[PDB]
DNA sequence: TCAGGGTGGTATGGCCGTAGGCGAGCACAAGGCTGACTTTTCCTCCCCTTGTGCTGCCTTCTGGGGGGGGCCCAGCTCCTCCCCATGCCAGGGTCTTTTC
DNA sequence: GAAAAGACCCTGGCATGGGGAGGAGCTGGGCCCCCCCCAGAAGGCAGCACAAGGGGAGGAAAAGTCAGCCTTGTGCTCGCCTACGGCCATACCACCCTGA
């Protein structure tokens, strides 16, 4: 139960596509922006710029969470690894 | 006369001049500032583009795509440090795994 | 938009390899970012010494502060070569 | 409600891109909360820029500016 | 740029007993000379974003709420629109 | 300053704006706004740094009080998150 | 063995002095600047600014290192911890 | 060779200020090489400004700007 | 030593007309993706032991901190002026948009 | 990516205020030395508690399977928003003197 994970890593590191479905992500963008301004409109490139950055922030956060996991002599990443990574990069202490 | 050939350059020293003046960076702008900041960017572009073309030829391809620019930037140590806050769109990540993770 | 000059540089270094329309919309952002960087640093360098002008000394110091290592060394060399060729 | 459109396969795919081999079952809600905070922070700045320019539509550059305002300059969107 | 003469006045209105040491005055000079460049570096590029040439209370308002956290920007903006209103009037 | 009720110098901030090359034209409300915002922020950071001084049984403000007040907050700490306050020490934690 | 360390923690957390000796710090600074430019003078305030920056940077690093030890179920901070903190920070 | 002037007691006091309870035996040598690169960066970004202003005395303002350009602002020295 | 009252002007900006691109909304398949289930293997987590490196303490000896003083190169100021960068206009060369 | 037409400012020429490079004077503060002496560092030893290895158990991810659903590629429409244009209104800059 660790070989499919190793080929999944080798598959999703070689590719550059967007791993979050565009329609639900655009719905999330539109549902968040509403609390700031009602009747707001977006371009296609506004959504595709929010997503293309939200999918690099999360990948970087995961490459730091994995480092915390390896530090703790572990392979299963846990929420406390994310918390440590965020605290140390200063995102939210 | 072409001041971008008087220098030996290919970036427009005239357009860099007008951008330096319009951008409100100083009440005056010298006569060598446009020529210096049209050879810094020309050299930096000629470096990143050469590295990305090499990365594309390593993938058996003939057209640079954002993946190759990201590969070149994140593979070179100097461009890594320069572009350390840059999210290259449609670039992916560097193919790399931990050694504590393999069987 | 620096697309034509990025094309010229690309054709000069790698004359067989081409560039995509979205690998060109990154070079424009790259050049526009590393312009607004050196130009803001040279602006600070002029303001601290209480100057009204920016020249190829405040550009050189901004290059030396921004670019790391051999990048800065070669960029300073290229800038000096271009300015000393324009002046001549 | 739309935060669950970031499905468990999607977060797991992102983690596999980040090189994560094994994923605990609580990582998914943590990543959803994290993404929500990131999006809330960037969209606020983008809409503030849009309101300043008196527009009604959020342009791509209105987001690029909100992203370079956070030290996360984004290349590729003009 | 010394604001030492003015930092001492505003303290005399809030704490009429506490003083500032010369080491803590040289810090508040660095503070005010820091949020001054912070605000008018955001209100500066905002004009260039709009291809505009004038920095006014519309751009200062935008820069303030673009750099100040939460309830701070809700108050910093509040004081200014209570100021420019009196200045023009 | 007298017309706007500001203890911070409106004329001086106007001179700083014009000489600072922010734009080629500074309006008549720009330095009035940006001498009430700085004045308010200074008042905000002095309130807490004087309360800390009252907490250390001292009639004087010191960089220790300033750092203590700035860090033991939520929004001032977020704003001044990459600032070194000389002779400030660190929060006892 | 450790209660004297907790009282030490309290003592050096309640204090704002410079924990590195000023003369050795100055000689180190002037040894570092010699590589860049020889015959380079220094102010007293310039060196004090460097020492105020460095002693806050190191203290801030030793807080991330302690977190990287509490993560690994340890109390002894180690170079492994320092490298983890300095890599997650972005310095490494 | 004045890097040994950052003595083990000093590195331990700096550690106790951060909250460290127990210190390994390689922490001192590993902190010396961290402070060395930190100073090597700042005392280069300050001498750059010094040389530009055609001065030979490094000023607290050169240091403060060299620190500001690395994301670490310092309040107190001008 | 610098900000404020008064004059003139002109350029930047405010307001209405407009037309067209793009952004939102609606069906419609229908296959790829997702969600639920089951088995089971591997990973996490706890417990035990030890032996080793870390701490605490004691003594000695050093070298950094606190002054005092000399001096001597360096940074700041003042006045000259000259050489560099700017405001403005003519014309076309180059950069911008479309088509294959 | 190359060919073809257009339109927008690039470059040259002319007149000009001004910005900074230079010489001189000055003073100040940074380096260098001298003395003391006492607190701090360095070394050594006892002892102790903590990190790391070993082992075992169980439970929770992971892999394979199957059924449902819903994103999306497509087509179509409506309209509103926004960039451009035209006209003109007044806000602030350059300048002249003064008083805080």
């Amino acid at each position: 139960p660790g070989t499919v994970a190793l080929r999944e890593i080798r598959r999703y590191q070689k590719s550059t596509e967007l791993l979050i479905r565009k329609l639900p992500f655009q719905r999330l963008v539109r549902e968040i922006a509403q609390d700031f301004k009602t009747d707001l409109r977006f371009q296609s490139s506004a959504v595709m710029a929010l997503q293309e950055a939200s999918e690099a922030y999360l990948v970087g956060l995961f490459e730091d969470t994995n480092l915390c996991a390896i530090h703790a002599k572990r392979v299963t990443i846990m929420p406390k690894d994310i918390q440590l990574a965020r605290r140390i990069r200063g995102e939210r202490a | 006369k072409s001041r971008s050939s008087r220098a030996g350059l290919q970036f427009p020293v005239g357009r860099v001049h007008r951008l330096l003046r319009k951008g409100n960076y100083a009440e005056r702008v010298g006569a060598g500032a446009p020529v210096y900041m049209a050879a810094v960017l020309e050299y930096l572009t000629a470096e990143i583009l050469e590295l990305a073309g090499n990365a594309a030829r390593d993938n058996k391809k003939t057209r640079i795509i954002p993946r190759h620019l990201q590969l070149a930037i994140r593979n070179d140590e100097e461009l890594n440090k320069l572009l350390g806050k840059v999210t290259i769109a449609q670039g992916g990540v560097l193919p790399n795994i931990q050694a504590v993770l393999l069987p | 938009s620096y697309s034509v000059y990025v094309y010229k540089v690309l054709k000069q270094v790698h004359p067989d390899t081409g560039i995509s329309s979205k690998a060109m919309g990154i070079m424009n952002s790259f050049v526009n970012d590393i312009f607004e960087r050196i130009a803001g640093e040279a602006s600070r360098l002029a303001h601290y010494n209480k100057r009204s002008t920016i020249t190829s000394r405040e550009i050189q110091t901004a290059v030396r502060l921004l670019l790391p290592g051999e990048l800065a060394k070669h960029a300073v060399s290229e800038g000096t070569k271009a300015v000393t060729k324009y002046t001549s | 409600d739309n935060i669950q459109g970031i499905t468990k396969p999607a977060i797991r795919r992102l983690a596999r891109r980040g090189g994560v081999k094994r994923i605990s079952g609580l990582i998914y809600e943590e990543t959803r909360g994290v993404l929500k905070v990131f999006l809330e922070n960037v969209i606020r700045d983008a809409v503030t820029y849009t309101e300043h320019a008196k527009r009604k539509t959020v342009t791509a550059m209105d987001v690029v500016y909100a992203l370079k305002r956070q030290g996360r300059t984004l290349y590729g969107f003009g």
